[PDB]
RNA sequence: UCUGGGUCGGGGUUUCGUACGUAGCAGAGCAGCUCCCUCGCUGCGAUCUAUUGAAAGUCAGCCCUCGACACAAGGGUUUGU
RNA sequence: CAGCAGGUCUCCAAGGUGAACAGCCUCUGGCAUGUUGGAACAAUGUAGGUAAGGGAAGUCGGCAAGCCGGAUCCGUAACUU
């Protein structure tokens, strides 16, 4: 990573960052859950107990 | 030391994952050969019959996913081999393969 | 690695103006350095040797 | 951020993921995945299908 | 040793193709000296070559 | 004032799409594509909300054997939305109109994309359902 | 020697979609015995339900393991102001 | 000019699927894959395939590729010797 040389002065380089959202779902795949936790009272018991 | 013998499992699909269809039993005992130079130190190895039907029980295309093996390092006492040492290698009929580990077995 | 974030975007004069996207980012793990030495430069007239 | 359930599977459709389809007539589907939205071109029901939320709703399991 | 010369014997003396003909791999040594048919016809007598089974082919 | 936020466009020169409005045409047979400046053996593709140019292969006589531009409100090819939506209307579809925007039937048939009603928004008036 | 790496196993994630076996008064019906009872009993019987979001794979180029196994300063060829 | 994918007149013909001596699988019989093998899976190739949207806009030219395809029940036009 570098700091930039040019002078940044526009309103799309200059523009305010605030997130919302991070999405975290598993990227081995098409996954559906955020987290386990959301996941595993979705996925209600399993046989594996 | 140095005769001991004991259990190992080789999962086939690690060591095959790739290969064309017509190569991929040939290739399976070639990598059961390189698998027991490793562990026994031994570089002539082996392969007894009936381990050879066993990958081969479901066609050279369909190698099995699991192979319980049996790995037993020998003496070599009646060939004047520039080897002293080799290692017999025989399968093991195994039906469940969940938590099975590479326990060290008693001659 | 990759994942999305959905964040608001405020530009003026935007059609997007006060609405949500998504939007791809990358994830770059960044460990702290540990400085073990410093180096000096002096300017000739063949380089900056 | 209104994450919303889909149309065929019953899944939480995040807002970076899925697939909007919205037939002729005026009527939008949501779809987690081509997975899903390959059955439902197809007329498939997901009742009769086992994985589906809406099967469990229907054959009362897991709760 | 060579075994192709009692394999086409064996062939002959059982009526059989010589896939069916089974030598014996083992104790092989008195199967090479005989090199001629009534020396193996002996040899079926003392149990050394026997006719394999035909290969199932199921009706049911 | 409204922008363009391009989307993935599958429309080229020569796809036959269906008439969604009154004028009693069925079908648009596109011609070429306006707004595009071209590329060497780059056929000119249309997505929805651009205005295009097309002609009446079958319905009525006096609007076949001429040219007539036209705007696509529907695609079958899935493009992304800004906020990161795919959307397709399972049909490609179109309605005839003058240079200036105004419709010549009075009627539309089926959903209107959104991005195809803030550019033309005389096209979204006669719109029974958007999106 | 931050003891490390490898193999197996264990989970996590995911792919497909509910495995064999068992049980059922489900099952279009059919056949036998006959207490001629045919909701009486026993068999054949696509398929259906419970076990069963089950079974199977999952790095060969996915993630943690310190749970087991052995291995790991060992070999050969060169390089001088 | 050869152990050359070329050419050369005839006898017999199992089981299944299937109209069939069609195509595919198996038995008797025959063989080691056809003047060699091992290691990787780069480009360009030869032979096969798949492609979101459009459907000949490509090209001299629908060239190639692709569509239909078996059987049963309907139904079948212009023209005509």
């Amino acid at each position: 990573l570098r700091k930039s040389l040019l002078v940044q002065t526009k309103r799309r380089a200059l523009e305010k960052i605030d997130l919302k959202f991070i999405d975290t779902t598993s990227k081995f795949g098409h996954g559906r859950f955020q987290t386990v936790e959301e996941k595993k009272a979705f996925m209600g018991p399993l046989k594996k107990d | 030391n140095e005769v001991v013998t004991r259990e190992y499992t080789i999962n086939i699909h690690k060591r095959i994952h790739g290969v064309g269809f017509k190569k991929r039993a040939p290739r399976a005992l070639k990598e059961i050969r390189k698998f027991a130079m490793k562990e026994m130190g031994t570089p002539d190895v082996r392969i007894d019959t009936r381990l050879n039907k066993a990958v081969w029980a479901k066609g050279i295309r369909n190698v099995p996913y699991r192979i319980r093996v049996r790995l037993s390092r020998k003496r070599n006492e009646d060939e004047d081999s520039p080897n002293k040492l080799y290692t017999l290698v025989t399968y093991v009929p195994v039906t469940t393969f969940k938590n099975l580990q590479t326990v060290n077995v008693d001659e | 690695g990759m994942t999305h974030i959905v964040r608001e975007v405020d530009r003026p004069g935007s059609k997007v103006n006060k609405k949500e996207v998504v939007e791809a980012v990358t994830i770059v793990e960044t460990p702290p350095m540990v400085v073990v030495g410093i180096v000096g430069y002096v300017e000739t007239p063949r380089g900056l040797r | 951020m209104k994450v919303e359930l889909c149309s065929f599977s019953g899944y939480k459709i995040y807002p970076g993921h899925g697939r909007r389809y919205a037939r002729t007539d005026g009527k939008v589907f949501q779809f987690l995945n081509a997975k899903c939205e390959s059955a439902f071109l197809s007329k498939r029901n997901p009742r009769q299908i086992n994985w589906t939320v809406l099967y469990r709703r229907k054959h009362k399991k897991g709760q | 040793s060579m075994l192709r010369l009692q394999k086409r014997l064996a062939s002959s003396v059982l009526r059989c193709g010589k896939k069916k003909v089974w030598l014996d791999p083992n104790e092989t040594n008195e199967i090479a000296n005989a090199n001629s048919r009534q020396q193996i016809r002996k040899l079926i007598k003392d149990g050394l070559i026997i006719r394999k089974p035909v290969t199932v082919h199921s009706r049911a | 004032s409204g922008a363009k936020f391009r989307i993935s466009l599958g429309l080229p020169v020569g796809a036959v799409i269906n008439c969604a409005d009154n004028t009693g045409a069925k079908n648009l047979y596109i011609i070429s594509v306006k707004g595009i400046k071209g590329r060497l053996n780059r056929l000119p593709a249309a997505g929805v909300g651009d205005m295009v140019m097309a002609t009446v292969k079958k319905g009525k006589p006096e609007l076949r054997k001429k040219v007539h531009p036209a705007v696509v409100i529907r695609q079958r090819k899935s493009y992304r939305r800004k906020d990161g939506v795919f959307l397709y209307f399972e049909d490609n579809a179109g309605v005839i109109v003058n240079n200036k925007g105004e419709m010549k039937g009075s009627a539309i048939t089926g959903p209107v994309a959104k991005e195809c009603a803030d550019l033309w928004p005389r096209i979204a008036s006669n719109a029974g359902s958007i999106a």
